[PDB]
RNA sequence: AUGGUAGGAUAGUGGCCUACCAUGGUUUCAACGGGUAACGGGGAAUAAGGGUUCGAUUCCGGAGAGGGAGCCUGAGAAACGG
RNA sequence: AUACAGUGAAACUGCGAAGGCUCAUUAAAUCAGUUAUCGUUUAUUUGAUAGUUCCAUGGUAUAACUGUGGUAA
């Protein structure tokens, strides 16, 4: 289990993309009266 | 493939501070081909001279032997169900050295039928697929070295050395 | 433009300076190897018909036969980043080259009415028409190559049975 | 003018076919499209151009410039590659048959990392940048870009997941397992929503499902198998389904919708040998596209009717449909030969 | 004696003789120990030095750690520091090596990282 | 830039020749130029020993072989047509090329160590020797490092003879070499120092190897002629 | 990391790389680590008929052909010439 | 010398260049000798080394070359 699950923190990939804020365009509230069942 | 050197790895002893060198030509490691079915296609590669070398990737034709009687025929490629150098190459159905793969054994049936005269003293659990059709038989040759796809059948001993594994 | 013509098996070949544009819209988005006629690029060479075979454009560039996009495009040939202009023609070739492969109505004193002659006829045997002494000496020197080699071998495979009696 | 394939009341083209006066009348649209002897996997990027064919024998990336029809390069990387995608332009991640993972930038190769299983695929997370990776097991995996850590693995079945894909309006994590569930996370939750289980009436063997997908109304589920039978699946009675048996079916690999075109409500499913077109709600088949060699895998160009394969031979076929729309601003000459 | 896949045989029960003053047991020649590079079967050939020394540790399986204590007729301080050396062997199917156990062992082709070495002899 | 063996005077040049690749090795060998043209002077430079290499009088073990840098190695008998010169060239007591003259009787023949015995291909027995003379078929009891004498008209063994204990033989390698007396003593080891153990006028003891070791003939009756002093 | 079994790649030997397994291995008989008159040293070599550490040379370490990356050629190369 | 016949610009060919500067500091891992490769590659050097045949000579496709041209190149 050596190489296997290295659980550190990598230099290049850090802040090789960057978020979106609204990201999804339905509603989180959607979410929930999309998938209540 | 990368190397074959021990510069970037440690001995015996545990030494660090490597740094050593720019990697020459003779530390060549190609690809890893992982030779599958399909159809016939050998890559021609060179080395050392005029050293061809057959790079096969979708092999069929296999010269599996009969052991009993040593006969090298031709036959088709079905998959490998148990291989642990890997165990996702069983997953992916490639074609290496050592593997156990199945065989539509009908020339093996047309042989016997043509030099013992009766069809089907060979054990039984065989003697099911002397009926059935699909035989188990390892592969001897090597297809991502030279080429080739070669094996020998599975009679008896071998057969259940491997059926008690999986 | 400039037309390019040709009539092979005369063997005539001569470039005609056609200005008026719309004499020459005939060509415009057909990529090479489709035929044309001469009815809708000129009245006076009716009855005509030019597969078309490339040509430089202005800044000199050729068209390959048969890939796509009538601008310039940047391949890789025979393997570097050569530019090539696509083979479809358009409104900015210099040049356009063009075979003529049947006469129409008006004889041309360039093409038709002038013509060259070939080079010089064959050379090999066979190209004219559509040793032994050798053959001699190859079969005595490989027959006599045997009867040497293949006796001395057993020579001395005779001399391994001496020794293998001896010993 | 290319020759056409018999279909039903309808035409398809190839380009750069096993069989494509001939020479100088050569129709070839992108030049070098030819690999070693097979074909992993194509995609187009998510801009006009620059599509992205992954390598057989030393295996490359190939990406191609469709406002110049040729190579761009052929960076030969260090392991045989089965799944990527592409991170718009010029990033790429990659996952090859072993456990490792290939960042490509401009220059190329900007990172090697791995995962501690055998993985099988990879998707991209455009909200919060966390691609997720299926392998082998209990484990899905994440590669979050956002500070380059990794995350409290997602727990699975017992054998694994053959297919992982993110919703896109609304982001509900696919995993299509081996025992029929198909195990839908919840990218903002990190947990279990539901777990489907996919139901026929043939019942062959235990089929794996192998292929997910949805569009972009968020309310639909493309399912596949390792059996050639498509599934559709909705909220509304989730329990049943319409499927779609194939005429030779072995497994399919390929289910991608038509969302962006139009002549809407149709879906391409694609196995091993043939990738078919039909149309939703009633499950008739608009065409086929059937080549002369088996198929790695498809992907089609967005805007108009085009499709480009991954496959067994040495070119590559692209398949021009012009009912299903046009040929592209950089094909602009394609509805003129043909 | 087969904890292992892949047809686990001698490789063409099977029986050949390195030579050069050096036995072969007899559950060796014809015995159910496999020989895959024990020198007496193997695959491997003899060839080189041959090297005499104790052991340290025998812990894991088909690793004998020799040891090798010799004279060098130190000229500096004028007086012998003693040596010490060590090398990693694989097994034979002649002795179960405990510590102690001066053995000696012949140069051939090599086996892991750091084993060019194979026991011949027990005394 | 010289090696001990080529007794090279120091006062010669800068750039040493090179021998090129031949029958035996560059380290035990001294080529055509540096024999010709400065150990027994028939020449005064390149030029003039390649002028006499083209007119072709070296005979080097029979066959004529013209080239300059030619690595002559142990006891290839150099034979030149003017003057009729059979040159048996040996090794002295202190590490040079002793080039002894012969007769033409002696330089009939040579002798060569033979260094392996091998069932090759097609069930045929095989001999090497130290210039590499693949002849075919000797007896059995061919071991390693016996001597088997080659015929120069053709190739094959004429007489042989065989190393054991009270043998006579001549030591090319090693801080021995060049001794000659190969009785006081018998030691084979296994895998080094072992060998046959030459005398002194004082009957001193010496150790080598058995690859740099080979025998020349009898105590008392080698049928090769030596210098003397 | 240390070894075992098999495969891949090799010009082939080789945990050189990967699957599985065992928890090993070096060390006070000096592990592993600390620097320079490591522009100096180690015979690396010629020695000179009196210069006694000046006094002959091979090599400081590996790289580089604007910068990393990928590919190709050849008996030989990750080419001063693609 | 009425199918070749000497000078020979420019083209194919055989080979040529067959080993040259600067920059950051490696403690038998850089180096030197040595053991071995039935554990391996090898142009050139050298010695050796080939046995299957039913009812007078095989095909177009490219140069150089001519000819028509484009482009500032």
């Amino acid at each position: 289990k050596g190489r296997k699950l290295n659980y550190s923190v990598q230099d290049p990939i850090a802040n090789y993309e960057a978020p979106i804020t609204s990201g999804y365009k339905w509603s989180d509230d959607q979410i929930d009266e999309f998938f209540a069942g | 493939g990368i190397s074959r050197d021990s510069r970037h790895k440690r001995s015996a002893t545990g030494a660090k501070r490597a740094q050593f060198r720019k990697k020459r030509k003779f530390e060549l490691g190609r690809q890893p081909a992982n030779t599958k079915i399909g159809a016939k296609r050998i890559h021609s590669v060179r080395t050392r001279g005029g050293n061809k070398k057959y790079r096969a990737l979708r092999i069929e034709t296999g010269n599996f032997s009969w052991a009993s009687e040593g006969i090298s025929k031709k036959t088709r490629i079905a998959g490998v169900v148990y291989h642990p150098s890997n165990n996702e190459l069983v997953r992916t159905n490639t074609l290496t050295k050592a593997a156990i793969v199945q065989i539509d054994a009908t020339p093996f049936r047309q042989w016997f039928e043509a030099h013992y005269g009766q069809t089907l003293k060979i054990e039984s659990s065989v003697e099911s697929q002397f009926s059935a059709g699909r035989l188990y038989a390892c592969i001897s040759s090597r297809p991502g070295q030279s080429g080739r796809c070669d094996g020998y059948i599975l009679e008896g001993e071998e057969l259940a050395f491997y059926l008690r594994r999986l | 433009m400039k037309l390019n013509i040709s009539y092979p098996v005369n063997g005539s070949q001569k470039t005609f300076e056609i200005d008026d544009e719309h004499r020459i819209r005939v060509f415009f988005d057909k990529r090479i190897g489709q035929e044309v006629d001469g009815e809708a690029v000129g009245d006076e060479f009716k009855g005509y018909v030019f597969k078309i075979s490339g040509g430089n454009d202005k800044q000199g560039f050729p068209m390959k036969q048969g890939v796509l996009l009538p601008t310039r495009i940047k391949l890789l040939l025979t393997r570097k980043r050569k530019s090539v202009r696509g083979a479809i023609v358009g409104p900015d070739l210099a040049v356009l080259a063009l075979v003529i492969v049947k006469k129409g109505e008006q004889e041309l004193e360039g093409l038709t009415d002038t013509t060259v002659p070939k080079r010089l006829g064959p050379k090999r045997a066979n190209n004219i028409r559509k040793r032994l002494q050798r053959k001699r000496h190859q079969r005595a020197l490989k027959v006599r190559n045997a009867q040497a080699q293949r006796e001395a071998a057993a020579e001395y495979a005779q001399l391994l049975a001496k020794r293998l009696s001896e010993r | 003018v290319l020759k056409s394939t018999s279909a039903n009341d309808v035409s398809v083209y190839q380009v750069s076919g096993t069989n494509v006066l001939e020479y100088q009348n050569r129709v070839e649209l992108i030049q070098d499209f030819e690999f070693s002897e097979a074909s992993n996997k194509i995609k187009v990027s998510r801009d006009g151009q620059y599509c992205m064919a992954t390598g057989t024998y030393k295996p490359q990336i190939h990406v191609y410039d469709f406002a110049n029809l040729s190579l761009k390069f052929d960076r030969h990387t260090d392991a045989e590659n089965v799944d990527f995608t592409i991170l718009s332009w010029t990033k790429s991640v990659h996952l090859q048959n072993d456990r490792s993972i290939q960042f490509q930038n401009k220059g190329g190769l900007h990172y090697t990392t791995r995962i501690p299983k055998f993985g099988r695929s990879l998707v991209y997370n455009k909200v919060n940048c966390d691609l997720y990776v299926g392998a082998s097991g209990n484990e899905l995996y994440r590669l979050n870009l956002e500070k380059g850590r990794f995350l409290n693995p997602f727990k699975l079945d017992t054998e694994g997941v053959n297919h992982v894909s993110i919703n896109e309006v609304n982001g509900l994590l696919a995993a299509g397992t081996e025992t029929n569930v198909v195990e839908f996370w919840d990218p903002r939750s990190r947990s279990r929503v539901s777990k489907l289980y996919l139901e026929n009436n043939i019942d062959n063997r235990p089929f794996q499902v192998t292929t997910t997908s949805f569009r972009n109304d968020g309310l639909t589920f493309a399912c596949g198998t390792s059996n050639g039978y498509s599934y559709i699946y909705d909220l509304r009675t989730s329990e049943p389904s319409i499927i779609k048996d194939q005429g030779y079916g072995f497994d399919i690999k390929k289910i991608i919708w038509l969302d962006n075109v139009g002549t809407e409500n149709k879906i391409v499913t694609c196995d091993k040998r043939i990738a078919k077109i039909w149309d939703r709600l009633d499950g008739k088949a608009y065409a086929s596209m059937e080549p002369s060699v088996d198929i790695n895998d498809i992907e089609h160009v967005p805007g108009t009717g085009m499709f480009f394969t991954a496959n067994e031979s040495i070119p590559m076929h692209t398949y021009y449909i012009p009912s299903l729309g046009p040929s592209p601003r950089w094909c602009s000459f394609l509805d003129s030969i043909t | 004696q087969s904890e292992r896949a892949f047809q686990k045989q001698p490789h063409i029960r099977w029986y050949k003789n390195a030579g050069l003053g050096f036995k072969t047991p007899k559950t060796a020649i014809e015995g159910s120990y496999i020989d895959k590079k024990c020198p007496f079967t193997g695959l491997v050939s003899i060839r080189g030095k041959i090297l005499t020394g104790t052991v340290v540790s025998t812990k894991m399986h088909r690793t004998i750690v020799i040891r090798r204590a010799y004279l060098h007729y130190i000229p500096k301080y004028n007086r012998y520091e003693k040596r010490h050396k060590n090398v990693p062997v694989h097994v034979s199917p002649a002795f179960r090596v405990q510590v102690g156990d001066i053995v000696t062992v012949g140069q051939c082709r090599p086996i892991s990282k750091t084993v060019r070495f194979n026991v011949v002899k027990v005394s | 830039a010289a090696p001990h063996h080529w007794l090279l005077d120091k006062l010669s040049g800068c750039y040493a020749p090179r021998p090129s690749a031949g029958p035996h090795k560059l380290r035990e060998s001294l080529p055509l130029i540096v024999f010709l043209r400065n150990r027994l002077k028939y020449a005064l430079n390149g030029r003039e020993v390649k002028a006499i290499l083209m007119q072709r009088h070296v005979k080097v073990d029979g066959k004529v072989r013209t080239d300059t840098t030619y690595p002559a190695g142990f006891m290839d008998v150099i034979t030149l047509d003017a003057t009729n010169e059979n040159f048996r060239l040996v090794y002295d007591v202190k590490g040079r090329f002793a080039v002894h003259r012969i007769t033409d009787e002696e330089a009939s023949y040579k002798l060569g160590k033979v260094k392996k015995v091998q069932l090759g291909k097609k069930g045929v027995p095989y001999v090497v020797t130290h210039d590499g003379r693949t002849i075919r078929y000797p007896d059995p009891n061919i071991k390693v490092n016996d001597t088997v004498k080659i015929d120069l008209a053709s190739g094959k063994i004429t007489d042989f003879i065989k190393f054991d204990a009270g043998k006579l033989v001549y030591v090319t390698g090693g801080r021995n070499l060049g001794r000659i007396g190969t009785i006081v003593h018998k030691e084979r080891h296994d895998g080094g120092f072992d060998l046959v153990h030459i005398k002194d006028s004082l009957d001193n003891t010496f150790v080598t190897r058995l690859n740099n070791v080979f025998v020349i003939g009898e105590q008392g009756k080698p049928y090769i002629s030596l210098p003397k002093g």
